[PDB]
């Protein structure tokens, strides 16, 4: 079960100022990247 | 434990096996040895018969 | 009590059961007879012997009710002789043959109301809660008893309705064909009292053979079925050859002269229509049920036929009943126990709101 | 066989004294009758720990 | 009870019969060691 | 989960066979892995990195010693684990050739001057 | 009370001499293997008064508990000890103390305490024979 | 009939000392229970897992002795099957371990010190056994010794 | 959350440094039965118990293959 979800794949998105494990959570999108939404 | 009695009761068993062994064994070599263990395996309590059958393989070497 | 005290008839073909939930054994047993001048209104006993100026009716001949002004006599009579209770501190199981139908069902609550006045009441499929006695709530049931007949199969708790098999057999089959072969094979007889006790001999006493060919061969060689029966009126009645053809009809039906199917054709038929998915789950417990354990030697040809019926790869797992003649009886005082049947059970309420109909809906 | 049935009744009331059940020889019988007809076991468990829950009730 | 379990338990003549029965008295009388050791405890 | 579906789990991962197919190998296991479900001796890591790196140059694969020097690092660095002697004692118990005496060499703390 | 719980200490030194004595090479096989199967009884004496003692350091011994514990291994000291006295009198050796132990283990058959005591005997002294 | 057989399971399990009203409540209790199962691997796999925890609490040859006996029962499938689902609920010397003074040609491994001193916890267990009764004899009866009189005794009731 | 994914990360990475171990010592085992013997050994086990089975069944794979 724990080992059954360990075999996914850890996102990117590395930080630099994350030395201690940076994979990635998103430095704050663009707001017209986001659209659909983000427009109505 | 009876000042330490249940320990000490295999003790004197080993002991007193080869308080024979290292009496009648001083300057053998060659086959009186191998006479000299051929009748301290000889006994009934299987202690000391298995004892000295672990002495006789190592002499039988 | 805590509640009030549930009640239970069982309206059967041969013979009425009525009692209270809370025992295994019923409260009273009568004849279904129904004597109609040819008393004035008694149903039982009385009317049977005083059938010389009351001529012969049945309210249930068939195994199902087939006549509603004799069925509503024969149920005010169980009201007053039967219990004389307080009805509307009694909620009452009824129970009919497999597959109550709505209008049926519709007639049967619209009188329970006024010639009873149930305050709550209940209505059941017999052969599932025959098998709810018999320690499992799925399975396949031959139910053949005094009358009518059906190979039910059921899964999920209640019966599945397309692969059902219904199947004219009944006691009343019997018994003419226990006239017709005891005046065919040469004696002088045509009374109905020697009809009756011939008739309980063929219940009881009479030879359901395991196979045709090993039977067949035994008496042929010498007659070892047999056996001399000795009555209290000095009855004497003997051969074993009558007694090898008398239940052999079931064996291979065209034997009588009746077309529908025989045992092994009917459950067959009825296994083979209901999913194979579910064949083997249902294959698992397979059931005796009815009222012809009254010999216990229908049962041996019965598990031998039903191993000969399925393939190898999955064997026989058949349950064997060492009671099953209360059946009917002892299904209906299992199954009132429960909490959660509770909850199925109608009300007079309803009843009146929506219409009889609803008879049908909350109670199936 | 019946020589076999008795042997193989002895042998089956080890396995359910070390296994810890709830069974003596008398609902033994009664659990190896029961289990003759054709019922499946896994409900037989839950019945009979009611039964002795229920009988806790009254005492 | 006490002296008569012991001696007929060295007496022979008494039967092998009579040594299992004092057998089961020595047993009972174990037990009623018990009781005078509860309360023992208690004075 | 459970130890004892969890040698079933073994069982099946080795032998290509499924576990309604063999009872003989798992009732072999429930034999050998039983009184053994903790180690009788006690843990030196140190030792068994050094066992990797006796190992290794006895091979003369001396270059993936020193990278192993690097990858027990990592082992320290990420710290996940509380069993580092277990695993690698038993990494080092299944040792195959990619392609002597051991009876001078130490051995694990037996406990035989400590009572168990 | 203590002349009571007295018997089983002359019931022990009687005994304990005896396994020094005829466990040497002059009394043949068989006494050898009896005397071991003896010893490992005297064994347990051992093991039962180091768990008295135990409870006694800790404020938790009286002369009625002791007295009470100590009554069953009386017994079983009891039967060794006359066993003891019996091969030592007829000075026996060999079969003559296997006729002695085949006589002593059908004399016990309304107890099973001193029955299986000589039963044990038995089987460890007929496998030197 | 099966339906019998659960009164003589009701029989069994409540013995007679009112009691002719508490058997068919309980009787209504042994069918109540059996159909909510029905209406929501091999047989000796499961025999070793339970095995398996026997080993590792110790006591080797009852886990020796349990896997014994399926082997010949397979050399009444059903009933061993309700047996590891009625598992743990209800109720549960030898000189040839750690003496050496017996057998023929004894094993030699030198002496033992780790055994023996698990060969007095065999006694020690007994002995906190036999004290625990004596605790649970003087505190029934403590607790009659001691009370506000007739509350034990329903005679304050007559 | 966050620290509910960092520990799933924080394991696959000492596991696959623990598999590039496993493989410069070319054992015959995977990932799959590595799953298993890394979660036998948090309960604790013996290693010499295991490496028992496993030098048994990888001679047994081929008396059976």
């Amino acid at each position: 079960l724990w080992e059954a979800a360990l075999t996914y794949e850890a996102s990117k998105r590395r930080c630099w100022e994350r030395v201690g494990c940076p994979p990635g959570h998103r430095e704050e999108p663009y707001l017209t990247e986001a659209g659909r939404d983000a427009f109505d | 434990l009876r000042r330490l009695l249940v320990w000490t009761y295999d003790p004197k068993i080993r002991l007193k096996t080869l308080a024979a062994l290292v009496d009648h064994c001083q300057g053998r070599k060659g086959g009186e040895l191998a006479s000299a263990v051929h009748a301290y395996t000889k006994t009934g309590d299987p202690y000391m018969r298995s004892l000295v059958q672990h002495i006789l393989s190592l002499v039988s070497h | 009590d805590d509640d009030i005290a549930a009640l239970v008839v069982d309206n059967g073909s041969g013979m009425c059961k009525a009692g209270f939930a809370g025992d295994d054994a019923p409260r009273a047993v009568f004849p279904s007879i129904v004597g109609r001048p040819r008393k004035d209104s008694y149903v039982g006993d009385e009317a049977q012997s005083k059938r010389g100026i009351l001529t012969l009716k049945y309210p249930i001949e068939h195994g199902i009710v087939t006549n509603w002004d004799d069925m509503e006599k024969i149920w005010h009579h169980t009201f007053y002789n039967e219990l004389r209770v307080a009805p509307e501190e009694h909620p009452v199981l009824l129970t009919e043959a497999p597959l109550n139908p709505k209008a049926n069902r519709e007639k049967m609550t619209q009188i329970m109301f006024e010639t009873f006045n149930t305050p709550a009441m209940y209505v059941a499929i017999q052969a599932v809660l025959s098998l709810y006695a018999s320690g499992r709530t799925t399975g396949i049931v031959m139910d053949s008893g005094d009358g009518v007949t059906h190979t039910v199969p059921i899964y999920e708790g209640y019966a599945l309705p397309h692969a059902i098999l219904r199947l004219d057999l009944a006691g009343r089959d019997l018994t003419d064909y226990l006239m017709k072969i005891l005046t065919e094979r040469g004696y002088s007889f045509t009374t109905t009292a020697e009809r009756e006790i011939v008739r309980d001999i063929k219940e009881k006493l009479c030879y359901v053979a395991l196979d045709f060919e090993q039977e067949m061969a035994t008496a042929a060689s010498s007659s070892s079925l047999e056996k001399s029966y000795e009555l209290p009126d000095g009855q004497v009645i003997t051969i074993g050859n009558e007694r090898f053809r008398c239940p052999e009809a079931l064996f291979q039906p065209s034997f009588l002269g009746m077309e529908s199917c025989g045992i092994h054709e009917t459950t067959f038929n009825s296994i083979m229509k209901c999913d194979v998915d579910i064949r083997k789950d249902l294959y698992a417990n397979t059931v005796l049920s009815g009222g012809t354990t009254m010999y216990p030697g229908i049962a041996d040809r019965m598990q031998k036929e039903i191993t000969a019926l399925a393939p190898s790869t999955m064997k026989i797992k058949i349950i064997a009943p060492p009671e099953r003649k209360y059946s009917v009886w002892i299904g209906g005082s299992i199954l009132a126990s429960l909490s959660t049947f509770q909850q199925m059970w109608i009300s007079k309420q309803e009843y009146d709101e929506s219409g009889p109909s609803i008879v049908h809906r909350k109670c199936f | 066989n019946l020589n076999a049935v008795r042997e193989t009744m002895d042998v089956l009331l080890e396995i359910s004294r070390i296994l810890n059940t709830g069974l003596d020889m008398e609902t033994l019988s009664i659990c190896v009758r029961l289990c003759e007809q054709g019922i499946n076991p896994e409900a037989l468990s839950s019945v009979i720990k009611e039964l002795r829950k229920a009988t806790e009730a009254l005492k | 009870i006490r002296r008569y379990t012991d001696q007929r338990s060295l007496d022979r003549s008494f039967g092998l019969v009579g040594q299992s029965f004092c057998a089961a008295l020595h047993q009972e009388l174990r037990e009623y060691y018990r009781l005078l050791s509860v309360l023992h405890s208690q004075l | 989960k459970s130890p004892n579906v969890l040698l079933q789990n073994l069982c099946c991962r080795i032998l290509g066979r499924s576990e309604a197919d063999v009872a003989q190998q798992f009732q072999y296991a429930v034999r050998v892995i039983g009184s053994n479900f903790a180690p009788t001796v006690e843990r030196d890591e140190f030792l068994v990195a050094e066992k990797i790196k006796k190992e290794l140059i006895r091979q003369r694969r001396e270059a993936d010693a020193a990278l192993f020097s690097e990858l027990h690092r990592k082992l320290h660095s990420q710290g996940v684990l509380k069993n580092k002697w277990s695993i690698l004692y038993l990494l080092l118990s299944l040792s195959e050739d990619p392609r002597s005496y051991a009876t001078l060499f130490a051995q694990a703390l037996p406990r035989d001057a400590h009572s168990t | 009370l203590v002349h009571r719980i007295l018997p089983v200490a002359a019931s022990y030194s009687a005994v304990t001499r005896f396994i020094e004595e005829k466990s040497s090479f002059e009394y043949g096989q068989v006494n050898h293997a009896l005397a071991a199967a003896m010893r490992t009884l005297v064994k347990e004496h051992l093991i039962l008064v180091s768990q008295l003692e135990q409870l006694h350091r800790q404020g938790l011994l009286s002369l009625q508990k002791l007295w009470f514990y100590i009554q069953p291994a009386m017994r079983t000291m009891d039967i060794l000890a006359s066993l003891a006295t019996s091969v030592d009198k007829g000075e026996c050796l060999g079969g003559s103390t296997l006729s002695l132990l085949h006589d002593r283990s059908f004399s016990y058959t309304g107890d099973s305490q001193a029955q299986e005591l000589c039963l044990y005997l038995t089987k460890a002294a007929s496998a030197p024979y | 009939s099966i339906t019998q057989l659960f009164d003589d399971l009701c029989e069994a399990l409540l013995p007679a000392a009112n009691r002719k009203r508490a058997k068919r409540s309980l009787k209504k209790v042994a069918y109540n229970a059996l159909f909510t199962n029905l209406f929501q691997l091999p047989a000796r796999n499961k025999i070793l897992m339970l095995s398996f925890d026997l080993r590792v609490g110790g006591l080797g040859p009852k886990a020796d002795r349990l896997e014994e006996l399926v082997e010949e029962l397979e050399a009444v499938g059903s009933v061993l099957d309700l047996l590891v689902q009625l598992a743990g609920s209800g109720p549960p010397r030898d000189y040839f371990l750690n003496n050496k003074h017996v057998g023929r040609n004894v094993p030699y491994s030198g002496y033992d010190c780790d055994d023996l001193s698990v060969f007095e916890m065999d006694v020690q267990s007994l002995i906190s056994r036999e004290e625990c009764l004596c605790h649970s004899m003087i505190q029934e009866t403590l607790q009659v010794m001691e009370a506000a009189p007739g509350t034990g005794l329903p005679t304050v009731g007559l």
